[PDB]
């Protein structure tokens, strides 16, 4: 179970559980999760590659 | 023209191996330059050694000493008042106070606290996290108004958010400065075309200096960096 600071490496992932103030936002695969673009995880990997 | 060393041989332990062995180093007059490397590599020896830290086995430190603002590796505070060290016996000035601290993005952590902006933290005051601690070791550097202001890994306990806004904020105001060099390391090479001048090291032994022209000249150690896009 990681905790990353770096969202590159955590990419490899069987699930990503994304966290905002205090609650998961929909915990999901990571191609999932990057391709809906609506993800905070988008941005975080696109504002990090 | 400014802090240069040429062939330099340091160590920690004058009987010890020779950990630093000759190193080749120039940092230019109010640039932006970083230092990177492996880990351990000893990115932080060479800094420490251009500080004094280490006996020199061997070579030359050329100066212009200064009070060189500094940030340790491990972030480090005082037993006393958020504006005590954050001020750090300097004349205290609101404009350039709030500045710093809006830079190092720390309003929103300093309203947490008990006494707000003279909470009494330290080893016998409030703990707290190491975002803190980190933000505030950078934030003293930052107020020191000092020429060669100098960072060590200040990118640490702070994720992207804050990240993007310390470097932003506070570098581009050290460069707004007519005259300030700041040489901070770091791990992520996400921002190497933002920095003036580079300084890569492996095992000890310098390897390349220089920001594009000289990136160019191999494709191997620049693929390297380029691995993580
Ligand atoms: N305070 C110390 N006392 C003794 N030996 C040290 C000390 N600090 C570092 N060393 C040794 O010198 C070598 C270089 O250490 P240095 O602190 O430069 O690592 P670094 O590359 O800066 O660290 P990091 O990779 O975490 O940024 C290391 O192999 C370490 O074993
Ligand atoms: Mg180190």
């Amino acid at each position: 179970v990681t905790i990353a600071h770096r969202v590159h490496t955590i990419l490899s992932a069987d699930l990503v559980i994304v966290l905002k103030r205090g609650a998961i936002l929909e915990f999901d695969k990571p191609e999932k999760l990057l391709s809906r673009k609506d993800s905070v995880f988008a941005s975080f990997v696109r504002a990090d590659k | 023209c400014c802090v240069q060393i040429m062939g330099g041989y340091f160590t920690w332990t004058p009987d010890g191996i020779p950990t630093l062995s000759n190193i080749t180093i120039r940092i230019p007059r109010g640039q932006l330059t970083m230092i990177v490397g492996q880990v351990g590599c000893g990115k932080s020896s060479l800094l420490l050694a251009a500080l004094g830290e280490m006996q020199k086995v061997s070579g030359a430190v050329f100066w212009s000493r200064g009070p060189v603002a500094y940030a340790s590796q491990k972030p480090w505070l005082l037993n006393a008042t958020v504006e005590e060290n954050i001020i750090f016996e300097s004349p205290f000035n609101k404009q350039r106070y709030k500045m710093v601290i809006e830079a190092c993005s720390l309003q929103p952590d300093i309203d947490i606290l008990p006494h707000g902006d003279q909470t009494q933290i330290g080893e016998r005051g409030i703990n707290l996290s190491g975002g803190q601690r980190q933000r505030i070791s950078v934030a003293r550097a930052l107020y020191q108004h000092a020429n060669v202001v100098f960072l060590d890994d200040p990118f640490s306990a702070l994720d992207i958010h804050l990240s993007d806004h310390l470097m932003q904020a506070g570098i581009l105001e050290l460069l707004r400065d007519d005259k300030r060099t700041v040489v901070l390391v770091t791990h992520k090479l996400q921002y190497l075309p933002h920095a003036d001048w580079i300084i890569a090291m492996k095992d000890g032994t310098i390897q390349r200096e220089g920001t594009l022209k000289d990136f160019q000249r191999s494709e191997c150690q620049l693929f390297e960096h380029w691995k993580t896009l």
